[PDB]
């Protein structure tokens, strides 16, 4: 190809705290609209914000997990705009002086092998509410208003629709691994906004940028980008100039579309929120979070290859879906036959659970039961053929392998 | 200062100015802006913006606090429906 | 005659059962009925409700057991309207208590009404109440000051003994001066701003009006301390001010800023202030000239900062969750812009326009940011002057109470009322306005600005001054 795709992404990750960012209302999915609510998050007259400590602690854990420099001083700014799901007229985030800066995420590619996407910033902000349209009216649930979010911004380092997806997947996995957000786009805990230009290959200056807002799955971002890149390429070789705008993506058509409303944005009138003193983060606290950091995926991936002699294909499976690795490790602990357990987990148990629709967190076969089953295969008590028969029923029922060996004879 | 200026700032601020206000605010503000231009004279390179003295950023444990009763929370609403605030549709 | 009695007199009567809370309220109620038609201190009188609340009031040893207290109508009292004297908030029923109201209620106090003000605390005369002017009980052709106009006035006529206002740039002190009453704005952070409708978050403070220094010291002590619902409230112990005002500290020093000599004063005010200082000199205060090289910049600084924070704090009045909403609109933009144009008064609209400009990118550095830096220079002048001196004195106001319509022609003329009051708010310092003379029938206030957290000294000097000069005995309407 003559061109090159330059992709940058803007992710808003919802932090898994119990409490909102600036008040003690609960964060929880579901239900009753305007239920977990406040003078404060309702942006009522006279209501003041108060910083959630965990949100901060999770926002630091996440920055570090992303190799960001965490700044000891950062400042909440007011970000002004009028919209029904924004109770105050402003959103409290961070502007100049964000929490974290100069980080990076590492990608593992089908094969260029190994690549880096830089994190431009990670800032702390609060969420808006949701709107529902119904007739000539919009209905506003401010339950989600004020929810803690990390806004994460990438450098234009991504080059490929797939890399865009691989990025989001890895980001998700770190978040989950650090345990700061559930980060499933399905549940509304990860939003992503896409920025795309093209150059001609090897040129060092940037092309006109299009923004694609509100794509809702990792698959959809890849698709949106896939189309959009072809779209711009068409425009440029036809002799036209690619116009800088926002666009939208229809899942059903797989296409990206300009907007009827010709609405330019407005000055956010940023300035520090005088209801809040600057966030001073002690170095001792960072060190403490750094020292007690959970195990991250890139580290887990190397540890398993060593501690259990798994293959890069085996460990990948187990690390990308954390709960499987968690399962695997509890099982190997019951019976230290690692090669055997991974075989029966990947080749057998996983496929069987997928077929019912049951996730590994909730499987009837507990790590104990698989380690037990594998044990009878090693100690030659049953055959591989019968082992494959008792596993189908282990899942079918919930019984131990040695329950059904007896019950059916051997 | 121009009519265009008064409108642009009103738009940002969401005040549909009445024609009487566009004339009156053209003068008053033009004056007020001349009235407050007194600070150039002063040198503030090497001066820190004002903030009150704190030692530590005051924070707050992650523990739920009883929300506002939904009833009180909507009672002042200009229009309510089914637990929701209602507004004209947004596009 | 009961409403003519101080809180010490009322408390002793209440503690020994000689009077009941209900009688106390009834007394002030009648005085309200005497005066209100002329004065117009209140937006929402609550004597009726207070009457009922008094019947259930029993524990007499509560610090404010049976005391009526008026409250500015930008402080939320739950179940009752909080209008901020605005069309955009008439019919807004307050869903929660401001922290100060909570603390007063717990102290046995009885909220007797919601007091008139300039709309959104924005003004220096109360003329910008969207409902009606309050009038000066010493001359009803004259303004009572602002923005806490009603709170000062009702304390002057004694339709309530003691009062709550707020002070962003002098909105307790200047009404105190004009109405011939004591009014204190404490250190920034000393009193919670939870439930105070925000004007300028970094300048606002709730404060107290009274006629006796002990009244003021007590109400301030109660309403006082750290509040977990307020990030900017300080984790500092509240001094026992009721036990402290009566004490006397030797060899205190008073600074007179050289730069204030250049300030245009009315001769009567000048004369009043000179006498105030001579008389304090006689009592053993050392009087020193100090320098505050940046103070003259106070007013420009304030009138960038205040309107900026105000445009931000007022973005929430939008017709969506509460308050006024315009009747005619074709789209949510019109709903917004019409609700606001119709619901906001003219002074509020002026500061909103100014604010959104001062915060606009391209002008932010030269306006808001600049101002916040000049503010530090200003603060520093004070800190340095406090190395040599213990309090700083000046007139509270450059003029005697002025006439209605006198400062409505050019909005700037209204701003110039604040020249002596704003520096305290910029620096975050406590300041008190104290009645020092009556000149041509009209109150004159003397101002003392103290060090951070030194409300004590401010109160002590106010207590000593009232012994020499018993302003609490002047009552306006018969
Ligand atoms: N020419 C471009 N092509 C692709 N992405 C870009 C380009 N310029 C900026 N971006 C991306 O846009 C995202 C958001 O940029 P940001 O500066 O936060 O918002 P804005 O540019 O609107 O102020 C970042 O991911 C950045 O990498
Ligand atoms: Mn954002
Ligand atoms: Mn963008
Ligand atoms: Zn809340």
């Amino acid at each position: 190809e003559k061109y090159e795709a330059v992709i940058g992404l803007e992710i808003h990750v919802q932090m898994d705290t119990k409490t909102k960012m600036f008040c003690g209302c609960k964060v929880e999915f579901g239900a009753e609209p305007n239920t977990n609510v406040c003078p404060v998050c309702l942006g009522m007259p006279g209501a003041l914000p108060i910083v959630n400590k965990r949100a901060v602690e999770y926002a630091i854990r996440a920055s570090l997990a992303l190799n960001c420099e965490v700044h000891e001083e950062s400042v909440f700014a007011r970000k002004h705009y009028f919209y029904p799901d924004l109770p105050k007229g402003y959103q409290i985030s961070q502007y100049e002086k964000p929490l974290a800066t100069n980080g990076w995420v590492e990608l593992n590619l089908p094969n260029g092998e190994k690549k880096k996407v830089r994190i431009r910033r990670l800032h702390i902000e609060e969420d808006a509410g949701k709107n529902i349209h119904e007739g000539d009216k919009t209905l506003v649930d401010l339950n989600r208003a004020g929810t803690p979010l990390m806004e994460i911004v990438t450098e234009p380092d991504i080059r490929t629709p797939e890399e865009a997806r691989l990025f989001l997947e890895k980001l998700r996995n770190i978040m989950r691994y650090a345990g700061v957000s559930k980060a499933d786009m399905e549940k509304g805990q990860l939003r992503c906004d896409i920025n795309v230009s093209i150059r001609p290959k090897g040129s060092k200056e940037f092309g006109t940028r299009v923004e694609i807002k509100n794509v809702n799955s990792f698959r959809f971002v890849q698709k949106a980008l896939e189309y959009e890149i072809e779209r711009q390429i068409n425009v440029v070789e036809e002799g036209g100039e690619v116009v800088q705008e926002t666009r939208t993506f229809d899942p059903q058509t797989g296409k990206t579309y300009p907007m009827r409303t010709k609405e330019e944005a407005e000055d956010y009138r940023y300035f520090p929120d005088p209801d809040l003193v600057p966030l001073k983060v002690k170095k001792e606290w960072i060190e403490e979070i750094k020292k007690n950091m959970p195990e991250l995926p890139d580290q887990r991936f190397e540890r398993l290859i060593k501690e259990y002699g798994l293959s890069e294909y085996e460990a990948g499976i187990l690390v990308n879906h954390k709960e499987v690795g968690d399962f695997f490790e509890e099982a190997v602990r019951h019976f230290k036959e690692p090669k055997g357990i991974v075989n029966w987990l990947i080749n057998d148990l996983l496929g069987l659970l997928r077929d019912k629709g049951i996730s590994i967190e909730e499987s009837p076969v507990k790590p104990e039961h698989l380690a037990e089953l594998v044990k009878l295969i090693k100690e030659k008590v049953i055959s591989t053929k019968i082992g494959k028969e008792v596993i189908k029923e282990m899942v079918e029922t919930g019984k131990t392998p040695s329950q059904i060996v007896e019950e059916k004879g051997l | 200062v121009d009519r265009e200026w008064v409108l642009k700032i009103a738009k940002l601020a969401r005040l549909e100015l009445k024609e009487e206000e566009i004339e009156v605010f053209q003068k008053q503000l033009s004056d007020i802006l001349d009235f407050i231009d007194q600070l150039k004279e002063l040198d503030t390179e090497n001066v820190e913006p004002y903030i009150q003295e704190f030692e530590e950023t005051p924070m707050r444990e992650d523990e739920p606090h009883p929300s506002l009763d939904r009833e009180k929370a909507l009672m002042n609403a200009p229009e309510r429906k089914d637990g929701f605030f209602v507004v004209p549709r947004v596009v | 005659m009961l409403w003519k009695k101080s809180l010490s007199e009322l408390r002793e009567l209440l503690k020994r059962g000689e009077v009941s809370p209900k009688e106390v309220v009834e007394s002030f109620y009648d005085r309200y009925n005497q005066t209100e038609e002329k004065v117009k201190a209140y937006i929402t009188p609550l004597y009726g409700k207070a009457l009922k609340q008094a019947e259930s009031l029993k524990e007499r040893e509560l610090p404010l057991f049976g005391i009526p207290i008026a409250v500015k109508d930008n402080i939320l009292v739950e179940g009752e309207k909080t209008t901020c004297a605005s069309k955009i908030l008439e019919n807004f029923v307050a869903p929660y208590d401001a922290t100060v109201i909570e603390r007063l209620k717990k102290a046995g106090a009885l909220i007797v009404g919601k007091t008139n003000l300039d709309e959104f605390a924005m003004g220096s005369s109360t003329e910008y109440s969207a409902f009606f002017p309050t009038k000066n009980p010493w001359d009803l052709e004259r303004v009572p000051g602002g923005s806490s106009g009603g709170s000062a006035a009702s304390v002057a006529v004694l339709s309530a003994p003691v009062s709550l206002g707020s002070d962003t740039g002098g909105s307790i002190r200047q009404p105190a001066s004009f109405c011939g009453v004591i009014g204190i704005k404490p250190t920034y952070g000393r009193v919670s701003r939870y439930g105070l409708v925000a004007f300028a978050s970094s300048l606002d403070q709730i404060g107290v009006f009274g006629r006796r220094t002990e009244d003021v010291a007590l109400v301030l002590e109660v309403i006082s301390g750290w509040d977990e619902k307020d990030s900017t409230s300080a984790k500092v112990p509240v001094p026992e001010w009721s036990e402290e005002v009566k004490k006397e500290v030797k060899g205190l020093k008073i600074g007179l800023p050289k730069e204030f000599f250049e300030y245009e004063l009315q001769p009567q005010v000048k004369e009043a202030f000179e006498n105030f200082i001579k008389e304090l000199e006689k009592e053993g205060f050392e009087i020193k000239e100090v320098s505050l090289p940046h103070v003259k910049y106070s007013i420009p600084t304030y009138y960038i900062i205040a309107p900026s924070e105000a445009s931000s704090n007022l973005a929430r009045y939008d017709g969506v969750r509460y308050g006024y909403r315009a009747k005619e609109y074709k789209d949510i933009f019109e709903m917004y812009a019409r609700t606001r144009d119709e619901g906001f008064g003219p002074e509020v609209k002026r500061r909103i326009m100014l604010g959104t400009f001062a915060l606009s990118a391209g002008y932010y550095d030269a306006y808001y940011l600049k101002a916040q830096k000049v503010r530090r220079l200003i603060t520093n002048d004070f800190l340095k002057a406090f190395e040599e001196v213990d309090v700083i004195a000046s007139p509270t106001t450059p003029t005697l109470p002025f006439k209605f319509g006198e400062r409505l022609e050019n909005p700037i003329e209204m701003y110039l009322s604040d020249i002596l009051t704003v520096p305290a708010n910029l620096a975050g310092l406590p300041a008190i306005s104290i009645p020092i003379a009556w000149k041509d029938g009209l109150p004159v206030g003397g101002q003392l600005i103290g060090k951070h957290w030194d409300e004590t000294t401010l109160l002590q000097i106010s207590y000593l001054w009232e012994q020499k000069f018993k302003h609490y005995e002047k009552i306006p309407l018969t």
